[PDB]
Order: C-alpha cells, then sequence, then structure tokens
C-alpha cells in the first residue's frame, strides 16, 4: 500500500558490447528509489534483441509513495560501467543523470512505467546529438510497439493498462528530463514534442499501411502488434486524442478505414466486444470529436463510425414522430450538424457510392438506417429507398422509420419554388408507395396500425403547409393516395372503424384547409372578355383529388362537393355561363363527378 | 429465532428493495403513463452505465429475494393476493409492472414482500419485548431506515462461531463425552448483538403510489362536515338565491365558482362564519366576474357551502328540464327508462303528500354522485327500490324528513327507472311554482 | 403575443389549478397560502416578478407544444371544435366567454402540475420572504430557467408530496432540495463508476464544476457561497434524517461541518482540489465517508433525548469541532457520565432498560473498526470511554444478576 | 384452504418449508415425508388420478416426487446430527414403530380426510405417534 510499482524499460546500445549471459545491468540512484543511494536498486533484465539498435531490457521495483511528484536521480550501470549522458553539467563536478518523476495522478491502475531511451556508452557535438536523437527516436518507436502489444488480448484490463502506459510514455518522451543537482529539461537535444510526434506519426503510418491493402488476420505482417482492424483504429484514436495533435488529411482515408466494422456484421460480435468498451461516457466524447474533426471537406468514410457509436446505447425507440425530440436523438447522432450538409450544393457524390458499397453494414445494427435517412441528400433519397428493397423485404417494419424520417426532414425544408425538388418529391413518394404495396399488409400486423395512421396524418398536415402555388398539388395528391392505400390494406373490432373515421376526417380537413389556404383570392376572373381561371390549372387539381377511392360511408363525396358548390355560387350566373363552354371546361370524364357538379351548378 | 432464521437472514436486504421502491415511486409519480414492457428495456434505457449497473444489481437482488420469499405471502401475510404471482420463477426479462409497489393489480409483489419483512421484524421484537423488557418506546419510520437499524448476519462468518463456542463437553471418571448446550450464555450472546436495541418498525413510511383518482367528491363532503359545523340554508336565503339565478349561464358560472371554492375548502380550513362574499373576494383573491352571482352568494356563510352546492346543482339540472334540453348526456341509458302508468300513479300518490323541496334535492344528489354511468350497478343495480337506498344513504349524515319516504313512498319504485321519478317530481314543482302566479 | 392576455388567464386560473392540489392530509396544507403567494408573485410591478412571468410563459409554451403533438388536430383547431360543442356554448354565456372558458380549462391542469412539480416542499416561499439574499432568488431563477435540468411531466386530484416530513413552515432554505440532491447523487454515481476509489473526491468535484450549476455558483461571492453551503448541509440533514427538535439539528450541522473539514484535511497539500474547498460536492463526499458514524450519532441522538442537555454545554466547555469530528465521542462521554451519576434514581429496572437500550450503540462507538483513523486525542477519548463503558456494563450485569433475584425471589 | 398438493419445483432457493401453524418441525417433516411417499405409492398404480389431484404439473408425478424425496432426504441428513445411514435407520425405526401401535384411541375422525377438522385431528394423532416414536430412537 505504501509502495508504488515502477517498471523501468530501457535499451542497451550495441556499442556497450552487452551480453545478457555475461553482463548484468542495474539501476543505481539516490535515496528517492527507496534503497541506499547510488546502489544496485533494480536489476534490469534483457527481453528482446534489437539487432543494430541493441537490446531491449525490462525490469521493475517498488518505490515509496513519499517519492511521488519528486525528482529522483538515477542512472543505468552494467556489471561496473555507468551510463553516459552527452550533456555538459551546469555545476562543475556534478553528474548529469536521469530524473524519475512519478506522477501521482497518472498512476491509473497503480503502476508507473518509466521509459528510458537507449543507454549510450561514452565514446573513448552536432553529429553526436543527431546520432543520439536517432537512437531516441528508434527507442520511442520500439516502446510504442511494446505498448501496442500490451493491447493483446483485447480486454478491458489490457485497454486500461494501454492507456496508462501511453500517457506515461508521452509524458516521459515529450519532455526529456535530467537531474544534475536539480531536475531540468534536456533543452540541448532540441527534441521538441513537435518532432517527437512527427516521428511517432511516421512510425504509426507503417502500421496503418497493411490494413489499407486488405490485409487482416494471418495475412498481416508477423511483426504487426495489432491484429484486429477495429482494435488498431481504436488504438490510433486513443493515441491521437490523448495528445490532441493534428492529423494529415491524407491519413483520414486510412484511420476512418480502420474503424469500419469489417467482419463484424452479426450483433453478437459487437455485444461481445462491448465489455472491452464498457465505459459509455468518455468514448462518446471521443467519437463525437473524431467525427467533428473529420467533418472537413473529405467526409467519406466517417459513415462507418456511426454503427460503432450506435452499438452501445439503448434499443430503437418505437415512438411516433414529433413526440420525443428532433432527428438528432431519433437517428442517434446528437452531435453532427447534418442540416448544413443536407441543404447545400451536393458536390460530394461519394456518400451514395459508399452506401452502395456497404449494404452489409445496414444489417449490423438498427440505428444505421435511420441515421443514414437524415444525412442523405433529398434528391438522392429515392435511390436510397430503392437500394433498401432487400432490407425492407427481410423485415417489413423499417417503413415506419422511413415515415419517421420523412416527417422529420420535410417540415424543416423551406417553402417550394423550383422544379428540381419537384422531381425529387415525386420520385421519393413513388418509391414510397412502391415499397409500401409490393411486400404485404404485414406492415400493419402486431397491432401496429395506430402509429402508422398517426404518422401518415402528421405527414399530410406537415406537407400541406409547404405548398402555396396550386401547381404542386401532386404532392398532396399522392399523399392522399398513400393514406387511401394504407386505409384499405389492413385486415378488417370497432377500433379500426373509429381510427379510420378519425384519420380520414383529419385528412380531408387538412386538404380542405390547404385548398382554402392557397386559393386566397377569386377565380375565373375575366378581365379581358375572354374569361379564364386565375388558377388556370386548378380544375385538373380537383380532378386528381376526387378520383382517389375512399370508403363511401365517409365523406369526400358529400363534403368536397359541397366545398365546390360553395366555391362557385359567389360568381355571377352570367359570367359562369360564359365560362361554362369557353373551350376550357373540356374533358367530360365519363360521368366525372366534378363535371357533373359543374353541370348541376350551371343549370 | 430458529423458527424464522431462514427469513430473518433476508431482512438485511430490505433497505435495498425499499430504496428501489422509493426511486421507482419518485420517477413514476403518475398513473397509466408506463410504456416499458420488460425490465430489460427499462434498465437499458439509461445512458449512465453506473446507474445501469446499480439498477442491475438492485433488481437482481430484488428478484432473488422475491423468489426466495414467494411462498409465505399467500398464507401468512395480512394482505390477500391471488396465486398467479408466485406460481412462476420471474426473471430479468419478465414484465416491468411487477417492481412497482401498487396495492390492487399485479403490484402486490414489492408491497407484500416489504410488509412481510416488517411484520416479521415487528413480531420478533414484540415477542422479545414481552419476554424480558416488558416496556419500550424506541421506534422509527421507514423513511430513514438504514443498514445500521436492520438485523443482518452471515451464518458461516458470524452465526456459526457464536453457537459453536457454546457446545460444552463433559467427562466423567468412568469415561464419557456428553454434550450440553447451556441456554443462558448462548441466549445472552445471541440477544445482545442482533435482537436487542432494535427499533419497533411501523408501516407509516411505506413507498406507495396513488392509484385511485380522488374524484368521488364524497371525501370532500366528509372533510367539510368534519372540519366545520355545516348548517342548512334558510328558506328566505335559498328563495333569494333561486330568485337571482333564474338564468342558465349564471347557474353554470355559479357552479364553476362553487366547485373551485369547495375544492379549496375540502383540503383546507374555513370559519363557519366569514360570509361567502369576503371568502370569495379576499380569502383566495380571484377577480370579479359578474355582480349577479356575488349578490347571490352575499347572504351565505361557509357553514352552508356543500348544501348550497347541492341546491345549485339541482337548479342547473332543473333548468335543463324547463328548456326541454337533454338533462344528463353523461349517465347510463339503462336508467333512462320511462315509468309505467301504475308507477307514475303511485309516484304521484307520494308527491301529493311530500316535502318535495328536500326530496328532489337529495335524490338528484344521489344520481349525480353515484349514478355516473358505467360502473354503477355494483351497489345500485337497477333492480332494487328507492326507499331502502335512500334511507341507507341518508341515515349516514342526514337527519332531515325521513318518514315520508319509508311510510308513504312507493314500494316498487323500479330503480331501473330512477331519473323518471325525479324528472316528474321536478315538473310537478315547476308547475306548482309557475302556473299559480 | 397580444392575441390573449396570458397574465390575466393565469391570474384567473391559479385558483382552479391549486384548488385540486392536496398534500398528505397533514403536511401543512397551504392552498390559500399557495394562491396568496402566487398572486403576490404573479404581478408585473417587480422585475423579479416580470422574469418569473416570462419564464412561466416559456415553460407553459414548451409544455403545451409537447402536449398537443399527440392530438389529431381535431382539437388543435380548438375554435371550431368548441363551437360544434353546442352544450358548451349554451353553458358559457356568449361565444367569447366560451372560448375563454375552454382556454382556462385547458390551462388549469397544466399550471396545477407545474405548481405540484415546483412546490414540492415550499420553494415558492423563498421568493416572497423579504430581505432574501441575492443567492436565493438567483439560484431559484437559474434552476427554474432550464429545460433538461428541471424536466416537467404532466398527467382528478393530482398529488404534491413532501420530502423531509416538514414541520410547521419548514420552507427549505435552498431554492431546490430534492432536485439538487438527486442530481448530485447521480453525478457521484457516474464519477465513482468511471474512476476507482483513489481520486474519487477529485473526479467528483471536477464533474461538479463541469456542470452549468457549478459555473453558475462560481460567480457567487464567498459570503453567499458559504451561507448557501450551510443551508445545503441543513437541508440535506433534514431530508436524509428526520429530527424532532431544533438544537439537535444544529448539533448535526456542526458534526457534518467538522466531518467536511476533516475530509478536507486528509490530503497533505494538493492545492489542486483544495483551492475550492467551499463547494457543494464535499457534503455528499462527507456523508459517503462518514455515513455509519453519522448514523450511529443519529442513533445516540434518537435513543436518548436528554443527552442533548450535556451537548448543550459541549461547545461551551470544549470549543469542539475545530478540525476533526468529535461529537459522537462527546455523546458517548455524556451518556457514560449520566450512567455513572445516579445508578438508582428513576428505578433499578428502568435504569437497566435504559442501559441495555444504549448498550449496543455504546459498544459500536467503542470499536477500532469504527474509528479507522483520527487524532490521538480522539483515540484517547475512545479508550477512556471504553473503560467507562466496561465499568457501567459490569455494573449493569451485577445489578441484573443480584437485585432482580433478590427482589423477585 | 387451497386443497391439493400445491408445491413449486423442489429445485428452488426459497424457504426451507418451515412448519405450519401448529406442528413441531420434526413431526411436520416426518408427516409430510410420509404423505409424499403415500402419494408415490398411490401414483404407482394410477398416475392419472394424481395428475387430477395435483394442480401444477401435467407430465409425470414420478420424477417430480423423486426430486421432492431427494430434497426431503438431504434436508433430513442435514437435520439429525447423524449419518445418512443413521437417518435411514431412524426413519425405518419410526416407520416400523407405528405398526405395533395396536392400541386403538383414534376415534371421532373421518377416514376420508374430507374436512379440515378431521384433517387436523389426524394431524394431532400423527403428531402424538411421531413424538412417541422419536423419543425412543436415541437409545435404539
Amino acid at each position: 500500500r505504501d509502495t508504488v510499482t515502477v517498471y523501468f524499460h530501457a535499451i542497451v546500445s550495441r556499442h556497450f558490447g552487452f551480453n545478457p549471459e555475461e553482463h548484468k545491468v542495474y539501476v543505481r540512484g539516490g535515496e528517492g528509489l527507496g534503497q541506499k543511494g547510488w546502489t544496485d536498486a533494480c536489476e534490469m533484465y534483457c527481453t528482446q534483441d534489437l539487432h543494430d539498435l541493441g537490446s531491449l531490457v525490462e525490469g521493475k521495483m517498488d518505490i515509496p509513495r513519499q517519492s511521488l511528484d519528486k525528482p529522483i536521480p538515477y542512472k543505468y550501470v552494467i556489471h561496473v560501467e555507468y551510463e553516459f549522458i552527452y550533456e555538459q553539467a551546469q555545476k562543475k563536478g556534478e553528474h548529469v543523470n536521469r530524473c524519475l518523476r512519478v506522477v501521482s495522478t497518472s498512476l491509473g491502475n497503480g503502476d508507473w512505467h518509466q521509459y528510458d531511451d537507449i543507454i549510450c556508452m561514452r565514446s573513448t557535438l552536432d553529429s553526436t546529438r543527431k546520432e543520439l536523437l536517432k537512437g531516441k527516436k528508434q527507442a520511442a518507436v520500439v516502446m510504442l510497439d511494446r505498448i501496442f502489444s500490451v493491447l493483446q488480448p483485447w480486454s478491458d484490463i489490457n485497454l486500461q493498462s494501454f492507456m496508462t502506459q501511453f500517457l506515461q510514455f508521452y509524458s516521459v518522451v515529450r519532455e526529456p528530463m535530467i537531474h544534475d543537482g536539480r531536475a531540468r529539461k534536456w533543452t540541448s537535444l532540441q527534441y521538441e514534442e513537435k518532432e517527437v510526434w512527427t516521428n511517432l506519426w511516421e512510425h504509426v503510418k507503417k502500421q496503418m499501411a497493411p490494413f489499407l491493402e486488405g490485409k487482416s488476420g494471418e495475412s498481416l505482417p508477423a511483426d504487426c502488434p495489432v491484429r484486429s482492424k477495429l482494435t488498431l483504429g481504436l488504438s490510433i484514436l486513443f493515441m491521437v486524442e490523448a495528445a490532441e495533435f493534428t492529423v494529415p488529411k491524407k491519413d483520414l482515408d486510412s484511420l476512418c478505414y480502420l474503424l469500419i466494422p469489417s467482419a463484424g456484421s452479426p450483433e453478437a460480435l459487437h455485444s461481445d466486444l462491448s465489455p472491452v468498451l464498457r465505459i459509455r461516457q468518455r468514448w462518446r466524447i471521443y467519437l463525437t470529436n473524431l467525427c467533428l474533426r473529420c467533418i472537413d471537406e473529405r467526409c467519406d468514410r466517417w459513415l462507418g463510425i456511426l454503427p460503432l457509436l450506435h452499438t452501445c446505447m439503448q434499443k430503437s425507440p418505437p415512438k411516433k414522430n414529433s413526440k420525443s425530440q428532433p432527428e438528432d436523438t431519433w437517428a442517434g447522432l446528437e452531435g453532427i450538424s447534418f442540416s448544413e450538409f443536407r441543404d447545400k450544393a451536393p458536390t460530394r457524390s461519394q456518400p451514395l457510392q459508399f452506401m452502395q458499397s456497404k449494404m452489409a453494414l445496414l444489417r449490423v445494427d438498427e440505428y444505421l438506417f435511420r441515421s443514414w435517412l437524415s444525412v442523405v441528400p433529398l434528391e438522392s433519397l429515392s435511390s436510397y429507398l430503392e437500394n433498401s428493397i432487400d432490407y425492407l423485404s427481410d423485415v417489413p417494419v423499417r417503413v415506419l422509420d422511413c415515415l419517421q424520417g420523412i416527417s422529420y426532414r420535410l417540415p424543416g425544408l423551406r417553402k417550394i419554388s423550383n422544379q428540381n425538388m419537384k422531381k425529387d418529391v415525386e420520385n421519393v413518394f413513388k418509391m414510397l408507395m412502391h415499397l409500401v404495396d409490393i411486400y404485404q399488409h404485414r406492415i400493419f400486423g402486431e397491432n401496429l396500425l395506430q402509429i402508422y395512421l398517426t404518422e401518415c396524418l402528421t405527414l399530410h398536415e406537415t406537407v400541406c403547409n409547404i405548398t402555396a402555388n396550386h401547381q404542386f398539388f401532386e404532392i398532396p395528391a399522392l399523399s392522399a393516395e398513400l393514406i387511401c392505400k394504407l386505409l384499405e390494406l389492413s385486415p378488417p373490432e370497432k377500433s379500426y372503424e373509429d381510427l379510420v373515421t378519425s384519420t380520414l376526417q383529419e385528412a380531408l380537413a387538412t386538404t380542405r384547409n390547404w385548398l382554402r389556404s392557397l386559393f386566397k383570392s377569386r377565380m375565373l376572373s375575366i378581365s379581358s372578355a375572354y374569361v379564364r381561371l386565375t388558377y388556370s390549372e386548378e380544375m385538373a387539381v380537383w380532378r386528381r383529388l376526387v378520383e382517389i377511392g375512399f370508403p363511401e360511408k365517409h365523406g369526400w363525396k358529400g363534403s368536397l362537393l359541397g366545398d365546390m358548390e360553395g366555391r362557385l355560387k359567389q360568381e355571377p350566373p352570367r359570367l359562369q355561363i360564359s365560362f361554362f363552354c369557353s373551350s376550357q371546361c373540356r374533358d367530360g370524364g365519363l360521368h366525372d363527378s366534378v363535371s357533373r357538379s359543374f353541370e348541376k351548378c350551371v343549370i | 429465532f430458529l423458527q424464522k432464521e431462514a427469513e430473518l437472514r433476508l431482512v438485511k436486504f430490505l433497505p435495498e428493495i425499499l430504496a428501489l421502491q422509493r426511486d421507482l415511486v419518485k420517477q413514476f409519480q403518475n398513473v397509466s403513463r408506463v410504456e416499458y414492457s420488460s425490465i430489460r428495456g427499462f434498465i437499458h434505457s439509461h445512458s449512465s452505465d453506473g446507474l445501469r449497473k446499480l439498477l442491475h444489481d438492485r433488481i437482481t437482488i430484488f428478484l432473488s429475494t422475491w423468489n426466495a420469499l414467494r411462498r409465505s405471502l399467500e398464507t401468512n401475510g395480512e394482505i390477500k393476493l391471488p396465486k398467479d404471482y408466485c406460481c412462476s420463477d420471474l426473471d430479468l426479462d419478465a414484465e416491468f409492472e411487477v417492481i412497482l409497489p401498487r396495492r390492487q393489480g399485479l403490484g402486490l409483489c414489492g408491497t407484500a414482500l416489504v410488509s412481510y419483512l416488517i411484520s416479521l421484524h415487528n413480531n420478533m421484537v414484540y415477542t422479545v419485548q414481552k419476554f424480558s423488557n416488558e416496556d419500550n418506546s424506541y421506534s422509527v419510520d421507514i423513511s430513514e431506515v438504514a443498514d445500521l437499524h436492520v438485523i443482518s448476519y452471515e451464518v458461516e462468518r458470524d452465526l456459526n462461531p457464536l453457537i459453536l463456542s457454546n457446545c460444552q463437553y463433559q467427562v466423567q471418571q468412568g469415561g464419557e463425552t456428553s454434550q450440553e448446550f447451556d441456554l443462558e450464555k448462548i441466549q445472552r450472546q445471541i440477544s445482545s448483538r442482533f435482537l436487542q436495541g432494535k427499533p419497533r418498525l411501523t408501516l407509516k413510511g411505506i413507498p406507495t403510489l396513488v392509484y385511485r383518482r380522488d374524484w368521488n367528491y364524497e371525501h370532500l363532503f366528509m372533510d367539510i362536515k368534519n372540519k366545520m359545523a355545516q348548517s342548512s340554508l334558510p328558506n328566505l336565503a335559498i328563495s333569494t338565491i333561486s330568485g337571482q339565478l333564474q338564468s342558465y349561464s349564471d347557474a353554470c358560472e355559479a357552479l364553476s365558482i362553487i366547485e373551485i371554492t369547495l375544492g379549496f375548502l375540502s383540503t383546507a380550513g374555513g370559519d363557519p362564519g366569514m360570509d361567502l362574499n369576503v371568502y370569495i373576494e379576499e380569502v383566495l383573491r380571484m377577480c370579479d366576474q359578474t355582480a349577479q352571482v356575488l349578490k347571490a352568494f352575499s347572504r351565505c356563510q361557509l357553514r352552508h357551502i356543500i348544501a348550497l352546492w347541492q341546491f345549485l346543482s339541482a337548479h342547473k339540472s332543473e333548468q335543463r328540464l324547463r328548456l326541454n334540453k337533454e338533462l344528463f348526456r353523461e349517465i347510463d341509458v339503462q336508467y333512462k327508462e320511462e315509468l309505467s302508468t301504475q308507477h307514475q300513479r303511485l309516484l304521484g300518490t307520494f308527491l301529493n303528500e311530500a316535502g318535495l323541496d328536500a326530496f328532489l334535492l337529495e335524490l338528484h344528489e344521489m344520481i349525480v354522485l353515484k349514478l355516473k354511468g358505467p360502473r354503477a350497478a355494483n351497489s345500485f343495480n337497477p333492480n332494487w327500490s328507492l326507499k331502502d337506498t335512500l334511507v341507507s344513504y341518508m341515515e349516514t349524515k342526514d337527519s332531515d324528513i325521513l318518514s315520508e319516504v319509508e311510510s308513504q313512498f312507493p314500494e316498487e319504485i323500479l330503480m331501473s327507472s330512477c331519473i323518471s321519478v325525479w324528472k316528474i317530481a321536478a315538473t310537478r314543482k315547476w308547475d306548482r311554482q309557475s302556473r299559480g302566479g | 403575443s397580444q392575441f390573449l392576455d396570458t397574465t390575466r388567464l393565469v391570474q384567473s386560473c391559479v385558483q382552479g389549478a391549486v384548488g385540486m392540489l392536496r398534500d398528505q392530509n397533514e403536511s401543512c396544507a397551504r392552498n390559500m397560502r399557495r394562491v396568496t403567494i402566487l398572486l403576490d408573485l404573479l404581478n408585473e410591478d417587480n422585475t423579479r416578478n416580470a422574469s418569473f412571468l416570462r419564464e412561466s410563459k416559456m415553460r407553459l409554451h414548451v409544455l403545451l407544444n409537447k402536449q398537443e403533438e399527440n392530438q389529431v388536430r381535431s382539437l388543435k383547431e380548438w375554435v371550431t371544435r368548441e363551437a360544434a360543442n353546442q352544450d358548451a356554448l349554451q353553458e358559457a354565456g356568449t361565444f367569447r366567454h366560451t372560448l375563454w372558458k375552454r382556454v382556462q380549462d385547458v390551462v388549469t391542469p397544466i399550471l396545477a402540475s407545474m405548481i405540484a412539480h415546483i412546490d414540492r416542499d415550499g420553494n415558492l416561499e423563498l421568493l416572497a420572504q423579504p430581505d432574501s439574499p441575492a443567492w436565493v432568488q438567483d439560484l431559484w431563477m437559474f434552476i427554474y430557467s432550464d429545460i433538461k435540468f428541471l424536466n416537467i411531466s404532466l398527467v382528478s386530484f393530482i398529488l404534491v408530496q413532501s420530502h423531509m416530513n416538514l414541520l410547521k413552515d419548514a420552507y427549505n432554505a435552498v431554492p431546490f432540495s430534492w432536485r439538487i440532491r438527486d442530481y448530485l447523487e447521480e453525478l457521484w454515481v457516474q464519477a465513482q463508476y468511471i474512476t476507482d476509489t483513489e481520486g474519487l473526491s477529485k473526479k467528483f468535484v471536477e464533474i461538479f464544476q463541469k456542470t452549468p450549476l457549478g459555473v453558475f455558483l462560481a460567480q457567487f461571492p464567498v459570503a453567499q457561497q458559504q451561507k448557501l453551503l450551510q443551508s445545503y448541509l441543513k437541508d440535506f440533514l433534514l431530508l436524509t434524517m428526520k429530527v424532532s427538535s431544533r438544537e439537535e439539528l444544529m448539533f448535526l450541522q456542526m458534526a457534518l461541518w467538522s466531518c467536511l473539514r476533516e475530509l478536507q484535511e486528509a490530503s497533505g497539500t494538493p492545492d489542486e482540489t483544495y483551492k475550492f474547498p467551499l463547494s457543494l460536492p464535499w457534503v455528499h463526499l462527507a456523508f459517503q465517508h462518514f455515513r455509519t458514524r453519522l448514523q450511529n450519532f443519529s442513533r445516540i441522538l434518537t435513543i436518548h433525548p436528554q443527552v442533548l442537555s450535556s451537548l448543550s454545554q459541549a461547545a461551551e466547555k470544549h470549543s469542539l469541532a475545530g478540525c476533526e469530528m468529535t461529537l459522537d465521542a462527546f455523546a458517548a462521554m455524556a451518556c457514560a457520565e449520566m450512567l455513572k451519576g445516579d445508578l438508582l434514581k428513576p428505578s433499578p429496572k428502568a435504569w437497566l432498560q435504559l442501559v441495555k437500550n444504549l448498550s449496543t450503540p455504546l459498544e459500536l462507538v467503542c470499536s477500532e473498526g469504527y474509528l479507522c483513523d483520527s487524532g490521538s486525542m480522539t483515540r484517547s477519548v475512545i479508550q477512556e470511554v471504553r473503560a467507562l463503558w466496561n465499568r457501567i456494563f459490569s455494573i449493569a450485569l451485577f445489578v441484573e444478576h443480584v437485585l432482580l433475584g433478590t427482589e423477585s425471589h | 384452504t387451497q386443497t391439493g398438493h400445491v408445491l413449486g419445483s423442489p429445485q428452488s432457493s426459497g424457504v426451507a418449508e418451515v412448519s405450519d401453524r401448529g406442528q413441531s418441525p420434526v413431526v411436520f417433516i416426518l408427516t409430510r415425508l410420509l404423505t409424499h411417499l403415500a402419494m408415490l405409492v398411490g401414483a404407482t398404480h394410477n398416475p392419472q388420478a394424481l395428475t387430477v389431484i395435483i394442480k401444477p404439473w401435467v407430465q409425470d408425478p414420478q420424477g417430480f416426487l423423486q426430486q421432492h424425496i431427494q430434497r426431503d432426504l438431504e434436508q433430513l441428513t442435514k437435520m439429525l446430527g447423524r449419518s445418512a445411514d443413521e437417518t435411514i435407520h431412524v426413519v425405518h425405526l419410526i416407520l416400523s414403530s407405528l405398526l405395533r401401535v395396536q392400541s386403538h384411541g383414534v376415534l371421532n375422525f373421518n377416514a376420508e380426510l374430507s374436512t379440515k377438522g378431521c384433517r387436523n385431528n389426524w394431524e394431532k394423532h400423527f403428531e402424538t405417534l411421531l413424538l412417541r416414536e422419536l423419543k425412543h430412537l436415541d437409545k435404539n
């Protein structure tokens, strides 16, 4: 309890001529180590041979807790040859020796790891400094490799040991420290943390490379310390996040490729990997800042990070739209501003191809489809619905989430003036009816019809109030067709009759309010002795809103006809007689109800 | 102690399940607002991993203790429950409502468990007190119970050594090994650590949620009658009131005002004096609506409020009679049956000698308080008479004229037609009041 | 907007809202008090009242916005729907009267639920109480000016529940007691789950300062901060443990303050977590580290009501609770002294019942497991009370063995 | 009330089946063991009648009663500070001792156990005989 375990790691250089069989190494330091000053305190054991670099050596000891946050002088000796530090002492007669400062807050699991660079023998300035810098670079690389290897096997304890070891590693390396009378930074090296992490990134890129070529499992290099692509991605995430240092934009295509859940389609693998990532708080901030840093004008592979984030929260909410919260929570993002990317110039055609390349990813969870719904551009949303025919055939329930998504995105979009999104809207609605009627009526099964009806009527109400130009009447027209076809598909208690009555009343009320709303004027104004409608293509509008087949026990034939007969009766009889056969009220529609009403009003 | 040691071992976790109940009560202080099907969805519906694991271990312990104690609840607890609760071994993926401590439907799991635990603790401490102490006053509620107040022990770690130290070996010169259990030392050892100094638990601070919507209005009437010496309305006073509320919307506004003031007065105090005017204007500070209703209430005090309410209610209904308006629109149609010729003939025979003013009032009160439509034949099936139910309802709190409705009332009133009698009586009163002058 | 006088609507409907509120039939029913205090605080004369009205307006707006979303718009278009309800028309005079009646009946239950959720124990009285320190109204507004922190649900006679078994006009000194309690509890749960029990205090305090409430209270000066702290210990003590007195509440107050200071003396000299020692989380920390001790102290306060008399002289003749906590030790000392004082005055059997009732708490307090570490003076105190406890226990055994036998046989 | 053989699966971590309202634990245990073995003997001829008698199960009286008897025997060997062989010896002595109780004092009780009063009288006489025979096993 009163002792802290410090693990010393070092490298003996090849110039020492060190032999583990014949020569022994020790750590000799002042009284801060817990033993007698400058005595053999920790025996230092060789572990691996680094060829030209030398020999990697590891050991451990227990220092008193009173030594925490204090400078402890120490040096490496070989059995006796003391290590030589190529630094001039500030005070004459003083020995420049390594400084151990164990950070109490950075202990983590309770064990500190002191990483010491290559041990250099005194050669019995600029060139020597460069060679020492190269040796320290290689030492940092190999200890980073060892910290990589600590991550295996993939366990929570290994992950915590990894993060603590990396934190201590960065703390030691970024600020080379020495002790000659008093602890001081090794400024003569000029090894700023900038160059430190430049070398670290250059080392990291060689571990990045094999997975980019498709290597995985056995095909990976045998010296690769990390075997699972997701594990390597999480590792580089942890290293770059704990240092908060910039990433080249070319390296995003690699780091976001690592986090893709390759070979992890079943949810069983993700559930079994969840215990390695039990902490559900720091990982959220980590992934959100990762995606927000990747929101730059590359924004390609980041769609693969959604399932990984989306595999560790609650299950999919079945609640209706407009009840819980806007799309941020329903899609599960809460941290990405897709509103600016959905409403802008679609110069990035990559996401569509990415999604087309990753059908399998759509089966790894249930938040991915809804998240993709709120991020895809609207003009390409018809293709998005087309590409999910197989997914909807596997489970004929995701159409509810499609309705939630459209009823989410539609009210946000501004009023209508163009022809492009006219094509967008008709295409997406026709794909919607297509994917609705093809499969079955099992969509309404398991007593799910009520929320579907509510979603449809809310879509009707929220789409009526975006059209005020009498030419886009086709949007409410197919909306009414959609409600009509979903009314007749459910299997035949009185609850269904009450629900259908209420839904059809709300539908016809919304249509009626819309027709009154966009027609805030007169009609068939003459102004030329050549009477024509102020809404010239209005009649056909009516023509498409009446043929839709609804149950005759309801209205739509006593209510809407009354609306027309109220509309026409204000106009003077002479004017309507003149307009009656003005070669524009053509198309006797084989007993068309609206033409017949025109006849009745005229007589 | 050895009779009930098995269940005494599980009283140590009573604070845990109680705290779970407090949390669920506070977090679901509503009615019919639950959507979670299984406990698994409810626990996984929390982003806080620490809170998730807290709920996990708490619910695992709750399930284990419920499964361990679901045998004596159907036979030994003072609350009666159906056998459908303990017949199956509940799991984590079970229904969610079971963990909610209700008192009527499917919620008796936690309530029965905690009540059985407190009952056995109370019985043990009561027996100990009546054995040696014979007197005590230490007692605590269930609102601040701690692990220090409950009885907890581990058999392998604490209970086994204390009794194994009390196995005495005796040897005789001839050679023998006899085993003796001296009762005094073991009794003092066991009593002085576990079952002495403990408080006497009471069932006051129980975590329980409200299931019944207190809208029957009868508790309000009882509270008004118990808090204040309520008095009847003087004839000149009620005559003036009926004079000043001849309109309909005036009656509706008076109804609204008096319902609000009665809701305030039932759950609070009020002086029998302090006339209704000053009570209205400055006691609860609402703005002036119409001078007519204030001038009507001017000559009334608090000591008449409920009576005023009933009369006012009748007036509203009576008004609906004169304008041929459908007078209930809320009650069951099973009571909207027309009396026969003989039935109305005997009804008129009663009306010819009767104090109609109070009788119609009380009968209208009965309909408007109990005959609400659905769920009305439980104690008022449309097959009894009226004199029996009238006397039963009036002997509780009324000492008004009674003998007319048990010595002259029709004996075959056909409760099925109960609106018709009051409607015909109201028509008779209206004709008497209007056609004379 | 100007389309309807919202202030007039609420001033009219507060009576309807509070009329159906009910306490637990005995917990200081304040219905007339509630409406009076509301109308006192529902005007526009004061800028504080104007801010309250604005916040109530936005809260009612957002609550109703979330409310109507389940409607089928058959009630969203409320005017025509009411008009078709002809009986509602003939009961409510004219047409505009009927519209006003419909609006007020829509609004009354929502405002009643708002009062129930806000006035859990008397939070409204703080604003109306004059000479209220600035921190009172500042914190009340700040907690009342958020959505996620104070989320309000909706739903007959709704219920408002008490949380501390309030005495006559308790009016919890903190603007909000239960909400802060639960918020800090869940913050502690998260901090203790994520991090081990080594930097528990540091992680808890840093996640306390991370919340907007912490950065809000950081702007409070030292005097208001410490008064808020003392009120916080008071309300937490009243909520957690119910006392049937006033002086014992102050004794518990000083005990908890001493425990907090002792906890703030455990570390040698960090100067990173001790730079804000006058902070809320320490309170919880104190309990989480001394709960058993406090519980036992509570027991020794609940088991004997007259011991407070000796406590009445404690600070007068000890000047205790300076750095560490000693009140349980002094309670044990006082109990031992009252034992050794008379030994026969009330009754030998009444004495025996008294000593046997307090036998086991006095055994618990005199345990090395109880006192894990403290000052050497406290250790000497526990040793001497161990000696006196053993003496009085021997006397109790002696009397129960001889006097009972010689008086019954 | 709740007549029949309403019991859960013996592999339950519930209560140890403490004695009822008015029986000594050892006598109650012996009486329930004898009733269980009697139900086994009856079921070995016509399992359908017992299937009608016992409410919960519908599959097999034999296996469920076997598990019941196993739990009974292990709790008996946990009951007497003897060996399991010695528990078997004790139960054999108890069983053979009620054969030599020809003394007839068992009147005024129904021979069909159709009423609760007669059931309680049967339990009373069973308790009397069980105590008379268990106060004679230490020296035998």
